[PDB]
């Protein structure tokens, strides 16, 4: 029950953080490219 | 392309957040049932 | 049209997820009152 | 009131899954438009 | 510009929702520790 | 800790609602601009 729950919570949390970092880097690139 | 690639990033974030949200719902129903 | 339409799709998804989040907060507050 | 809560959870979950499906379809369309 | 600015806003919303999700997980873990 | 959790839920919820409001204003502007 809860052991698996805590594992899944940590797995998706780690994924989200990775995706948020990648998205912030893409945001930064898109905003820079705006001025080209 | 940079905008579309960013949309792909945000969509995947929202999808992963939805999985997390369904895990929190499962957790609350488990505790509701106990109480 | 497709990029701006995809912005609207993601905005609606975040809005729906915010409704779900308010519901999980209500549920936790209901348990909290009882359990402590 | 938990029954009502479950019903609102079900309803918004269905809404967001529909929105995610439309979003995936639109993401595919936008990517193919750019490639093609 | 309006599209890139909009993506920054959607990114900020998702990030704030992630904060909320971690708060809901902390609360469920607290309640679970008090019950089981 | 619970009194603090309740205040942090409130703080992030307020932020998300302001970002969602700005995002909707931007959606509206981007769609109008597309048409012109």
């Amino acid at each position: 029950s809860w052991e698996t729950w805590e594992r899944e919570i940590e797995n998706y949390t780690r994924q989200i953080y990775r995706i948020l970092e990648e998205s912030q880097e893409q945001q930064d690139r898109n905003e820079r490219d705006l001025l080209e | 392309s940079g905008i579309v690639q960013q949309q792909n990033n945000l969509l995947r974030a929202i999808e992963a957040q939805q999985h997390l949200l369904q895990l929190t719902v499962w957790g609350i129903k488990q505790l509701q049932a106990r109480i």
